């Protein structure tokens, strides 16, 4: 997909990342998965559905898709907070699963 | 000389199901008369049998459309009466506060799609003798199921029928349990042909053997 | 009956009582020990 | 007195047979209950009598040494396959287990079929006769036959979540071996399920 | 606890196949299915095959027929085989286990966008 | 009466059998039925505690007899010595629904409240042993009466009316060591 390769967010600052694609990878009533994954570690999943959030993860990150674009917006911005983070969805077009080119966000 | 009542201790203490009617602190009033009004329905079960009712899908949708990939198992959902599938369902809204229910489920999948588009359905029930769901519609098959080809008639109806060790079955599964307390039910789309972008709606009613008992009060 | 002894119709209507019971369309011990082999086994003097 | 008994197409007949016993009930409870909705069906072809070896009796064996089978055992038969592939199925075991003795070696062995059997602390050993039983002994019987209809809170329950009947064998009496009689005595179950019924059909893998 | 482990080749030589297993602790390997994530250095992620409760075995459609997965129930541990291994086709490998079972299976994972990839394990390259 | 013995057939002897004559015997004491309608106490009992069976004491004499059967049938008389309102909800029902106070209820009496409560139990039959624990040899959770809650609970009776006993089990007595009796000490008036 497209999204920008960089976002910047300060601690206790909203940090909102978009995510487009295309209507055949990402349909109005299908869905995107947002993964968020901390360098040299394994890929975590924080919105499925996209509109919840996986068991052992904070309240704070919210998902929000409108038309082909699927944006995850992160509140109260920790230090922890700071990684690499994937958009997954399916096209069916292609029929095989799309991920993101990749989004890092840096706290100030 | 008085008769000895001789009342007992430790009972006849008021109960909210007790059967016993309060005496009455008003005089005979005659409310205004209404004789075959409308709509009236004696039972809850009847109205939950008489009318069916859509089951929740993905994003809040009914109808399961079909698969844009080489996927034939549309959907698969636990036969409980309190599964995420029923949950919107008016018949498990009723279930809910019942403790416990028995008799057979009736589902009913009606095709809503353009004449030119023809597929063809099959409703398999699973008992819960295995760890997971019939992996596929030829692997589903050994298992109780109905295959229906959309003709003339939109809505096919197919009766779960209802088996289990125990005589009655808890409405709502337990914690406790990890694995679903009676056999998953799992719809699945043999063949498609032009079905791209097609929906098939899909109710649950009550069953004619159908019956709840123990009414009680679950939050919800 | 078990250890009930009031003799008069129970107030409330036996559904309400207790339980009440269904069939499908006995007391197993009770015939056992009835079909017990009473007396000897060969001839008696 | 010989007694020979034929459950579906395999026959055990014992010339020392004492005579069959039957469990809590001479015929099985009716078959249809309210749950399944009269979707079971009868299968007369998991009707065979299985053989099982139990532990072997020997004089080091004191009593209330009790061997405990679990029924229904595993099974490699067409029984084994019907109960893997069917969710919920009900039968009567007619356990019958036969001990071969000389019959110059006097012991008294104490087979019994015991409902949801728990762990006795063996002062419960004593009345362990309670239940349905037949005395195994090589002076009179080598073979105890009972029969006992299957009885269980639920009308079908999944065998692999729980198992109704085990088998139960205890040396009432150590057996004495002599020069003329033999050393030890093995025991040996032949189990046939009776009345058998399937229901729920499982997906295969 | 839920844990996926990775065991395979760091290093291979060119024009072989590769193979890997997954060694699953935690849950058990037949109630959920396992999804295979390969990741390109520095790039998005690109979702390789997976297997589901039944062994579905589906396979990525881009890369079908270039690799074959097995799973055994018993034994806890998910394997995936990469034959035609190239030096192009290097990057970090990641095993993930999906809440639900045979959820999607042609893709691996994520298609239906109610269940979610729980675990996806410490990664092998 | 010289039986074979060896197949275990029930032969009783009689006191005919050399010149004596059987006398008339009366059961209606011992019989099953009118000896679980005497209540017995439960421990311990703690706010939302669950009425079922296999908490009375082995050693009662209404837990042992019920102990003696393997399946048990009965209506229970549940009688609760409260501080606060109680709530009775069927086994089926979940622990959440205690609070909503829709299903029946008793109000604080001075006295400890009686309240005959009919038995939901699922199964045709309860089992007080289980062979096998049913998940997706602890006796199953299913088996329970009912859930009682209350702020507190002093002490709980429970009393089973109509109960029918099935398959019955080693009673297992007080055991006597060293002794040729118990030798207890029996009721004696004051001398």
């Amino acid at each position: 997909l497209t999204q920008p390769s960089s976002v910047s967010g300060s601690l206790g600052q909203r940090v909102s990342i978009t995510c487009s694609g295309s209507s055949s990878n990402v349909g109005r009533g299908n869905y995107v998965n947002w993964f968020q994954q901390i360098p040299g570690s394994a890929p975590r999943t924080l919105i499925y559905g996209a509109t919840s959030r996986a068991s052992g993860v904070p309240d704070r990150f919210s998902g929000s898709r409108s038309g082909n674009t699927a944006t995850l917006t992160i509140s109260s911005l920790q230090a922890e907070d700071e990684a690499d983070y994937f958009c997954a969805t399916y096209d069916s077009s292609s029929n095989t699963a799309v991920f993101g080119s990749g989004t890092t966000l840096t706290v100030l | 000389g008085i008769v000895p009542v001789a009342c007992s201790d430790g009972y006849g203490g008021l109960v909210t199901t007790d059967p016993k009617t309060a005496d009455p602190a008003y005089g005979m009033v005659y409310n205004p008369p209404r004789t075959n009004y409308p709509g009236r329905f004696t039972n809850l079960l009847d109205v939950a049998e008489a009318c069916p009712t859509f089951l929740c899908f993905d994003d809040g949708k009914p109808y399961v459309v079909t698969r844009a990939d080489e996927q034939r198992l549309l959907a698969k959902f636990d036969l409980s009466l309190a599964a995420k599938h029923m949950s919107n369902t008016y018949l498990s809204g009723i279930a809910q506060y019942y403790a416990q229910y028995s008799g057979t489920i009736n589902l009913h999948f009606m095709f809503t799609g353009s004449t030119d588009s023809k597929a063809r359905y099959m409703v398999a029930y699973v008992p819960p003798g295995v760890t997971t769901p019939p992996d596929t519609p030829e692997r589903a098959a050994h298992c109780i199921h109905a295959e229906w080809d959309t003709g003339l008639n939109s809505k096919f109806t197919f009766s779960i029928p209802y088996v289990s060790a125990a005589d009655y079955a808890y409405t709502a599964s337990d914690v406790a349990d990890t694995t679903n307390v009676q056999g998953w039910v799992c719809i699945y789309q043999i063949t498609h042909g032009k079905a791209e972008q097609d929906t098939l709606v899909v109710s649950v009613s009550a069953g004619k053997d159908f019956e709840l008992r123990l009414p009680i009060d679950p939050r919800a | 009956s078990g250890n009930t002894g009031s003799i008069i119709n129970n107030y409330y209507m036996q559904q309400y009582q207790n339980s009440m019971d269904t069939q499908l369309g006995n007391d197993w011990f009770s015939k056992l020990a009835s079909s017990a082999f009473t007396g000897l086994f060969g001839a008696l003097l | 007195r010989i007694l020979t008994t034929r459950n579906g197409h395999t026959t055990s007949t014992t010339q020392s047979s004492v005579g069959v016993t039957y469990g809590y009930s001479t015929g099985e409870d009716h078959v249809s209950g309210p749950n399944t909705s009269g979707l079971e069906t009868r299968v007369v072809q998991a009707e065979r009598f299985f053989k099982k070896h139990l532990f072997d009796w020997t004089t080091d064996k004191p009593f209330g040494h009790i061997e405990k089978l679990e029924l229904p055992t595993d099974h490699k038969g067409v029984y084994g396959q019907l109960v893997d592939s069917f969710a919920y199925m009900r039968n009567g075991w007619d356990v019958e287990v036969s001990a071969v003795g000389n019959q110059f070696n006097g012991g008294c062995l104490l087979v019994a079929m015991v409902p949801e059997f728990k762990e006795f602390t063996t002062r419960e050993k004593y009345q362990l006769t309670l239940f349905p039983h037949q005395f195994i002994s090589p002076r009179t019987n080598m073979t105890a036959h009972i029969t006992v209809p299957y009885l269980g809170v639920n009308r079908y329950d999944q065998y692999n979540k729980h198992k109704p009947w085990t088998l139960v064998v205890m040396v009432v009496s150590p057996l004495t071996t002599s020069s003329i009689g033999a050393s030890q005595i093995k025991v040996y179950t032949n189990i046939a399920p009776t009345h058998v019924h399937v229901a729920g059909e499982l997906p295969s893998k | 606890q839920v844990q996926l482990r990775e065991s395979g080749p760091s290093l291979v030589k060119p024009s072989q196949t590769l193979s890997l297993t997954c060694t699953v602790s935690g849950f058990s390997l037949s109630r959920y299915q396992v999804s295979w994530v390969r990741q390109a250095p520095g790039k998005a992620l690109e979702c390789l095959s997976s297997i589901s409760a039944g062994g579905s075995t589906g396979y990525n459609p881009a890369l079908k027929s270039r690799l074959s997965i097995t799973k055994d129930n018993s034994k806890n541990e998910v394997s995936l085989s990469v034959s035609t291994v190239t030096p192009e086709d290097t990057a970090t490998y990641y095993c993930a286990k999906y809440t639900d079972n045979y959820d999607s299976v042609n893709a691996c994972g994520f298609y239906s966008g109610n269940y979610y990839f729980d675990a996806w394990g410490q990664g092998l390259l | 009466t010289t039986a074979t013995g060896e197949s275990a057939d029930p032969v009783t002897t009689t006191v005919e059998n050399y010149g004596g004559e059987t006398q008339v015997q009366r059961r209606h004491h011992t019989d099953v039925s009118f000896i679980m309608d005497r209540f017995v106490q439960i421990k311990p009992v703690s706010p939302t505690h669950v009425i079922d069976l296999m908490q009375t004491h082995q050693h009662g004499l209404v837990g042992a007899m019920l102990r003696a059967a393997t399946y048990y049938f009965s209506d229970l008389e549940i009688v609760v010595n409260h501080t606060g309102r109680l709530t009775w909800v069927p086994n089926g029902a979940p622990e959440a629904a205690l609070d909503n106070t829709s299903n029946p209820t008793a109000y604080h009496k001075a006295p400890f409240t009686r309240l005959a409560l009919p038995y939901t139990a699922p199964h045709r039959v309860l089992a007080t042993v289980y062979n096998g624990n049913s998940k997706y040899a602890q006796l199953p959770a299913s088996f329970n009466y009912g859930a009682i809650r209350a702020t507190e609970i002093q002490e709980l009776l429970v009393r089973m009316k109509r109960a029918e006993l099935y398959c019955p089990r080693p009673l297992l007595a007080v055991k006597v060591t060293s002794q040729d009796r118990h030798k207890q000490k029996i009721i004696a008036p004051a001398k």
